[PDB]
């Protein structure tokens, strides 16, 4: 639930990689390819594609946010003026088809607020980090499971994190 | 022959897949030749804010590629520079027997903004998004074999990707949204400001506790729509209030677009979620206001419909209403209150009926009690698709039919009472 083993005050969380966002699956395109070709998809991470997401909170502004977590954690406003490129390669069998598509992935961060070992209080930052691509073997016209194109709600491909440190007043 | 679309009107953005490529090579990146033994590659490198998408419409003055643009963001947050810094690759070896053919084709993903309004489409508009290529390998066609004369095959599209349709509701941009700042507990009237001034518009909430909840306006009217914001709750939290992700995408949960039919929602909302409720256009300066109540009676075997209100049955003989058919396994109610003076003991026989779809039927009983509602079933599994069966019904009572649509025919459903004696 919302409960959690700490004191009363505000932390900083880092929640780890990998964090995938909903309704953004298929933002960027996908490749298809077919008997024994090799399908390779890249993309750059600068500026405009390296826009961090805030969802403040009425005691958590952007501000507060921003210099909590680049002081404890990875200082991302300089880091994202630096191009990271990244690369991925599939080999589809031979006499089959195989569509992948790529997704933006990001570290989440949390500003959370304890009040007798419960949260009452979370406001959550996404800062671009690499990408993912999701693979499917598929014949024309077979029908697609709606999970492998849409996502729902916001998930970690990798394992959730807690790094949590109290903030000074 | 066509399908029959039982959306909600509003406007939505559909993902028809990817992998699409114009007809008669328009979008041939080309073919390389490797021989025995050899690799090859076909790499498509991308510029900085380029990528020329494709757009078309069907009314530029409203769906025009800046409207357009802003909806698919709405959607699922697509913008065309992104797929700017994009690259695709791809690479072939051939084997040591025979030489390999590799062909290349820019793709396209294909998304479709419709605004959808009492079943058909009055406005359409196709974007097709860069994607990342489609390649085909063959063996190496040994010249000459033949040449065979083919003709072009005309202006078109295909698909070398998936099947897919992800339809995705949007809210109106040109639509107010009023936000309710504090979650909802069991009880609450919110009185609709005069700043929108009769237009329709949103209702941003969240809900305390986990529930079901009947959501009505004054005298059930005008009737309402009630949406999910997709993904919400999932980031910025705080206990008791109400946090705005900005999410437009929505899901039609339920409501009647028909302004005058007279109705109620109920619903069951989740207190890790956002909804919208959308209120039509009132055609007058009288007040109203939005009464949210959390039920815990019988009136949660109502859970999700609207529950339409029936004035005209008033005298015996043939009545039947025309409403919104729901989609396939999703409800519709009615409410309706059999002619004649109630003593307990006069009763009519009734005959309720749908004429084109087909769905199942559970009425029930209603007594106001001093606790609240109190539902009784008094009959189950009841096909309504010309249904010839008939049962007496107490005059003067009040009977609720709940609908589950199980065929759709018709865009709309017609729910039919025939009274006699």
């Amino acid at each position: 639930s919302d409960t959690i083993d700490l004191a009363d005050g505000n932390y900083v969380v880092r929640r780890g990689d990998g964090w995938i966002l909903s309704r953004q699956n298929q933002i960027l395109g996908g490749s298809v390819i077919s008997n024994g070709s090799t399908g390779i998809v890249g993309d750059l991470r600068v500026n405009d594609n390296a826009i961090p997401y805030y969802y403040p909170t009425p005691s958590f502004n952007e501000e507060y946010i921003k210099n909590n977590i680049q002081t404890v954690f990875t200082n991302f406003t300089e880091a994202n003026q630096i191009p990271i490129g990244f690369e991925f390669s599939k080999t589809a069998p031979s006499n089959k088809n195989l569509y992948m598509y790529l997704q933006y992935t990001y570290i989440r961060y949390e500003i959370i607020k304890v009040l007798q070992h419960e949260i009452i209080e979370r406001a959550v930052l996404y800062v671009p980090s690499l990408g993912y691509v999701k693979s499917i073997e598929f014949n024309p016209g077979e029908k697609i499971n709606k999970d492998f194109y849409f996502l729902t709600n916001d998930k970690c491909i990798l394992n959730e994190q807690f790094l949590y440190k109290k903030i000074l007043e | 022959t066509q399908r029959v679309l039982p959306y909600s009107n509003g406007l939505y953005v559909i993902n028809k897949g990817d992998g699409y490529i114009r007809t008669n090579d328009k979008d041939l990146i080309g073919t390389l030749l490797i021989e025995a033994g050899s690799s090859g590659s076909i790499i498509q490198p991308r510029l900085r804010n380029t990528t020329r998408p494709l757009f078309t419409t069907s009314n530029d003055t409203k769906f025009s590629q800046q409207y357009t643009e802003e909806r698919l963001k709405d959607a699922f947050n697509v913008q065309l520079f992104n797929t700017s810094t994009s690259l695709f690759k791809f690479v072939e070896e051939a084997p040591s027997d025979k030489n390999i053919c590799i062909k290349a084709y820019n793709t396209y993903e294909k998304y479709e903004l419709i605004d959808y309004q009492n079943g058909s489409i009055v406005n359409k508009a196709e974007y097709y998004l860069p994607s990342l290529g489609y390649c085909e390998v063959t063996n190496a066609p040994s010249p000459e074999s033949e040449v065979v004369k083919m003709q072009v095959a005309e202006d078109g599209f295909i698909q070398n990707g998936p099947e897919e349709e992800i339809v995705v509701g949007v809210i109106d941009p040109s639509e107010n949204i009023q936000e309710i700042n504090t979650a909802i507990s069991d009880n609450y009237t919110y009185n609709i400001p005069g700043i929108v001034n009769n237009n329709p518009f949103y209702i941003l909430f969240t809900v305390n506790t986990t529930g079901i909840y009947k959501i009505n306006a004054q005298n059930n009217l005008p009737s309402l729509k009630i949406y999910e914001a997709i993904g919400s709750g999932n980031r910025n939290f705080q206990s008791g209030n109400l946090c705005d992700d900005d999410i437009k995408a929505i899901n039609y949960i339920t409501g009647f677009d028909s302004p005058n039919a007279k109705s109620y929602l109920v619903v069951l909302l989740n207190k890790d979620k956002n909804y919208y409720i959308r209120v039509p256009q009132t055609s007058s300066n009288i007040e109203n206001q939005i009464q949210f109540k959390r039920e815990e009676g019988d009136l949660r075997n109502l859970m999700n419909s609207s529950v339409n209100i029936i004035d005209n049955l008033n005298s015996t003989g043939a009545h039947y209403y025309t409403r919104q058919s729901p989609d396939v396994h999703d409800y519709i109610s009615y409410e309706f209150t059999i002619p004649g003076n109630f003593n307990n003991k006069d009763t009519s026989n009734i005959r309720l009926y749908t004429s084109y779809n087909q769905g199942i039927g559970t009425l029930f009983r209603v007594t106001e009690t001093i606790d609240g509602y109190n539902l009784i079933n008094i009959q189950q599994n009841l096909h309504l698709l010309n249904n010839t069966n008939s049962i007496r019904l107490l005059n003067g009572a009040i009977y609720i039919l709940k609908v589950e649509v199980t065929e759709l025919n018709n865009y709309n459903i017609r729910l039919h009472i025939d009274i006699t004696n």
